[PDB]
């Protein structure tokens, strides 16, 4: 889809009755209201789609510009619906905190400089699949309680959940990856997931299940330009979630769910392009790559610390950031503990530090601007292979980075200080209810003394 | 003193538990309500005689006193690595409780309060979850350097000294800052080595430890 | 439709069995009954229906005119049904009844014509609604309670299974930040879009729909607007459909102004705009405002007080109306959000952000209208556009103290008669009593220990 | 008790282990610690009991404790042998009077009737009902908010199948408004208010009389001797504190909620009042209407000038005006016999009966309340209205903060009532009006739910 009228005629064809208006704010969250396919057809593309901010969070009237680009049919929804996203601008100027807009801004800039002309990035969004889940934090208690039908600790388990008795197969601990059915309960969901994600427009690779035997996924899917590639992990969200929340599950990107087993971690392929060629090739150096490819690194690697303020922006990211995961910034080929590594097209850059609990719209931007910046400044990276940079020990320390080194980011006006400000201030903000709430393991080691 | 309030937790603990109940000291079990502070009241005698008083300063405090302030306060985080040692204990110190290293004897929001012979300073800072003999130690070392070097306390009241925001930090100040406590061989290299090494290694349960809070916050992400 | 044999036309069209001959009481309840489709053609048109309104809240035999163009086939009932709405009028003269308050909104149209400023009087309502799975509440002697729930509210993260023994699946909404993410984390989307759909079927223009800011299943929609009287109808078919879609689901729909405390409460937004011979009469200078605007805005705020007892009569309704960060500051604004009117050339309107849902439309419309009136005949200036900042009454009896003392604007042209007037106080002050009377749960809180 | 050397010897003879320090926080709820016997007569006459009242509710560095003696009594629930002591707040330096100490109030009230001359003490006796229930609950969440009492007696559990011990319904239980005064088995807690009236006896009360009231749902009033203001005060603190222990310990509780129910009565307290000189009473006069003399007459005249401003202390609860409902003495005016007068007139018994106020007050500053207006009316020959247009009580706690507002000069007068302490509860009371602005009832679902 490109044109009004291309819409009109997939509404007319497909019987379509209404439009989710779309779009994604700063945290990462997509947020809509619903309208009439007529009125959709009728006010979008003029005047737009009006709408208040004032209870949307990290916002505070604004307006909403459509991109038929990213329009698909809703595979869940009662009514035939299509899902349109949508760029917030200025009743016109592009909004300072619309996160989708960061990226178009991203892409204007890498053209300007003469770099190159496409960005292209590849998620890994790694997820899990579980069975039921609560949680709660009042002040007689805090818990939380996961479970899985192939999880470790229900293998001495009576009788399941639908009354039937166990018939064993379940997950060992850290032995998910990847054995067959019926040993992996989950293959079917998966395939319902992946034949979702292919009915969307998303063109997949691979899919299989992953290292934690707590019902851990992982979905492959072909890579796009910079704003693309967030508005395809988006999709790639919310059909994971409905997929499986209408089959009476749930899934979730936590990059650290349960302890003891392997976290959710997003590796993030970089590679820049110009006029239709890979730019990070040259056959002459270390690991195949060029001396942009190499300064990319460099850039990556000495604004690291700011970098993890996008990509690993939620507290519960540093339980999986533990030495003992790629904390280590430095880049290789054959380690696997290196944060960066390196697998003529082909040739691209793995930052395995990212994880899927954040907004991939400014984690995607953020790693742009830093190998861009490494790039316009001929910074060297580190020798490949005891003082190895280390990421960020909390999201404090991450936050504190993002303060005192924020340059790279506000070059070309891609990201504005308003939503560096407002993003420090909301993650403070959480940072400031894990200062309050007190923990189970503090009952384990302190309440007895 | 040390031996009262191992005996004193020995008889809560123990009453509690024969009413078919439990006691605890931890400085904050529950959120939205009170936490659990131990206030230290402490004062230097010599022959008999207390030395705190004196009827020419603000508070009634001899200089010998007002040092004995100023030690504790330029050696504030590395006390505290001794009086409030648990993960737990900073969820007592926040600022929403004495937080604020500065003297005064109206105002509440000081750490250090000053109530002839009971003329003395009330260190509030502390929690009950430390080891008294090392919490008390601990206190009066910082004193006696302040004493020792005539340490001039912040004027009795926007940039006070604050405690330390977590146990990592504090294990960072005792670290870089513990000559007043080896002195007289009173603390050893040993010991601060070995509390250092614990209290990271509590630290480190933390930091593989998720949290119901991130399940509220995260989870839908 | 428009007349009798367009009716017999639809009846045969869509094979229409029975007859559901509603109207609206004096308090906003819809109240009917039915009739076989042939006696509906036979004696509605001819004598109209009679009935006995002595049992009817407010009111104490008088008869039932039908508005044809109100009609709709219900989407709900079993047996193939038609819902007319109907006027009250006095048998022996055909004189409209006093206390109808469809025929206030009838009547203020009218007046409006009058006065020669404009011929119609476009209003847009956004009501807000709750959703709510279980909803219990008794007051006894020994007990007084209230008991609501829902799979989307946060105080239902952690329990184990739901309503139907299948395990938490999560994705609840947490407090005030339910507006407005994707589903999962909206879990009333498919039965939001079901009840979309029969305002549609049953003759809406509808714009917008979308969850709102109260976690514990709040929602919201928008449909185009109309005229005075027939927006009225409209809003009263509204909640009609939001009831009877939501109850066939198995579930309760409230339009209350303030079911449960700590999150955000219902509201009833009101877009007002003047027009005369098809042509926009607000537009124009500051704001974008006329003269006749600004003059309407200055008497809707000079008669705030008595407007809000018809626009705000719950005593629920004073739970919203806090100073407790709500619309209470009766000045008018374009960019600030404390302000109890809002105006955000065909489209340059007037937002009324005080009144909730829980009123009666036909009378909230009507007294709106009429403090606009009072204001643009006298030449009302309104205070300068943002100490001393006019409030909102803090009780339903300081409502109805300013009604009782302020009403002449609103019985010019005899659209509100007096005998209304006394009666909605009446009814008011006797809901007042029975709180009087009525020990709360907070003050056992407070007071049992002493 | 009388002096220092008195509580020392009934400490050695009874065996007195600890010390309860006692005083009232200014809504009126008792607040104390304990301290060892010993160290109760180390330090409480000499430098006193300091306190930090920060936490406590309407104070806020630390203050001064200060004992009186004749309050002592020994304490009938605790497991250790206590001695509970009533102790009253100064200054740790000045030593003056703490102005937000309720009872201070009440002894500086008792001191400026003696500066004008007109007596030398003002005799206060209380009438405070109460309830007995089985089971209280209550909550007030976002998902729901709901109160339920239970008894025995209760009217709603005649057909109940099986009670809370296992045995089968013996019936017996009374009908509404109609359990004033059946002789048991319809009387149910009989034994129980026995055991608090010989506890209020054993505490040091004179007690006249006992009786179940009129909700059937275990309502009852116990009845106690007269006394000076201050003293009266402090009598009925331990007499709450009496009958809330003694149900607890028999595990009940015990409220004097004005109107915990509705449907049926509501609990009142209603306050006798007279003027003494030298040993004579003063609102005695054979001549006149009911045996009021000018100074009886001057002083009903001041309680109803002044009745909205003093039932902002008599009646300060949002629960009061439950009870305060033309359903009740709301007009005020005063009879010799009509029961719906706010003031009744029942040689030395000639006393002014105040009907309106509710024990869910503060004794200290309810008595005080109405003697300051009572001696308005005498200074300035206020006269009441005829003896039966009606002045009405306010119909909320809005409108009696309101009145106390701007009608309070009388409280002023001779420092007995500051402005910190008026400002104060003002700033209390509105707090608790505001939490119900906040809260949705029941009701409001009843009536507009389904709307
Ligand atoms: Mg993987
Ligand atoms: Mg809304
Ligand atoms: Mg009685």
């Amino acid at each position: 889809l490109e044109t009004k009228a291309d819409a009109e005629a997939l509404i007319n064809k497909e019987g379509i009755e209404y439009v989710s208006v779309r779009f994604t704010d700063l945290i990462g969250v997509q947020q809509h209201f619903t309208v009439p396919a007529s009125e959709f057809l009728k006010d979008a593309f003029t005047d737009g789609m009006p709408f208040d901010g004032s209870s949307v969070e990290g916002f505070q009237d604004m307006k909403l510009v459509p991109d038929v680009s990213t329009a698909f049919i809703d595979p869940f929804r009662k009514h035939k619906t299509l899902d349109v996203a949508f760029s917030i601008v200025d009743p016109d100027e592009p909004y300072s905190r619309d996160p989708r807009q960061v990226a178009g801004k991203a892409e204007a800039y890498l053209k300007s400089t003469g770099i190159a002309d496409t960005a292209s990035f590849a998620p890994e969004a790694e997820f899990f699949i579980f069975d039921k889940v609560r949680f709660e934090n009042s002040m007689q208690r805090s818990f939380y309680e996961v479970d899985s039908i192939e999880a470790p600790w229900n293998s001495g388990i009576d009788t399941e959940d639908d009354g039937t008795p166990n018939i064993a197969f379940k997950n060992r601990v850290k032995k998910g990856y990847f054995p067959v059915p019926p040993i992996d309960h989950t293959q079917d969901l998966r395939d319902d997931m992946v034949a979702n994600l292919q009915k969307v427009g998303l063109i997949l690779e691979r899919s299989h299940h992953e290292v934690a035997g707590a019902g851990q996924q992982e979905i492959n899917y072909r890579f796009n330009s910079l704003q693309h590639a967030g508005d395809d992990l988006m999709k790639y969200k919310y059909v994971v979630h409905e997929t499986a929340a209408l089959a009476g599950k749930a899934a979730t990107f936590m990059p650290k769910p349960i302890a003891g087993d392997n976290g959710t971690g997003m590796h993030c392929h970089q590679s820049l392009w110009k006029d239709g060629k890979p730019l990070f090739y040259d056959e002459k150096n270390y690991g195949g790559l060029s001396d942009l490819a190499r300064w990319y690194i460099g850039g990556l690697i000495k604004h690291s610390s700011s970098v993890l303020a996008f990509t690993n922006p939620s507290l519960n990211s540093y339980h999986r950031l533990v030495p003992g995961a790629p904390v280590n910034l430095v880049y290789s080929a054959r380690n696997r503990s290196a944060a960066i590594r390196i697998p003529p097209a082909a040739k691209r850059i793995e930052f395995r530090a990212p994880d899927p609990s954040c907004n991939p719209f400014l984690a995607f931007s953020a790693q742009l601007m830093a190998g861009l910046d490494g790039i316009l400044n001929h910074i060297e990276p580190p020798a490949p292979v005891a003082g190895i940079k280390q990421v960020p020990s909390s999201l404090a320390e991450a936050m504190d980075a993002l303060e005192e080194d924020h340059d790279f980011l506000t070059a070309g006006d891609v990201f504005t200080d308003d939503l560096i400000d407002t993003w420090i201030s909301i993650k403070r903000g959480e940072i400031d209810q894990a200062r309050l709430a007190p923990t189970p393991l503090e009952y384990e080691l302190y309440f007895h003394i | 003193a040390g031996d009262d309030l191992m005996k004193y937790k020995y008889v809560v603990h123990e009453t509690a538990a024969l009413a078919g109940k439990a006691a605890t000291f931890m400085p904050k079990p529950i959120a939205g309500d009170n936490g659990t502070g131990m206030h230290c009241h402490q004062s230097l005698w010599k022959d008999g005689k207390p030395l705190f008083y004196d009827e020419k300063n603000y508070g009634g405090l001899s200089d010998l006193a007002r040092w004995y302030i100023g030690g504790l306060i330029k050696h504030s985080s590395s006390v505290l690595a001794f009086t409030n040692p648990s993960l737990n204990s900073y969820h007592r110190l926040v600022p929403g409780a004495p937080v604020n290293l500065v003297y005064s004897a109206r105002n509440r929001s000081a750490a250090i309060r000053i109530p002839p012979a009971a003329k003395r300073i009330e260190f509030r800072a502390p929690d009950p979850s430390c080891n008294p003999f090392l919490a008390f130690s601990a206190q009066l070392m910082a004193g006696l350097d302040g004493i020792l070097n005539h340490i001039e306390p912040p004027a009795p009241v926007a940039g006070i000294k604050q405690v330390p925001s977590s146990l990592a930090e504090a294990m960072d100040a005792l670290e870089e800052d513990h000559d007043f406590l080896t002195a007289g061989d009173v603390f050893t290299d040993d010991l601060i080595d070995t509390w250092i090494s614990i209290k990271r290694g509590e630290i480190d349960q933390a930091r593989l430890a998720p949290t119901p809070l991130e399940y509220e916050l995260y989870f839908h992400i």
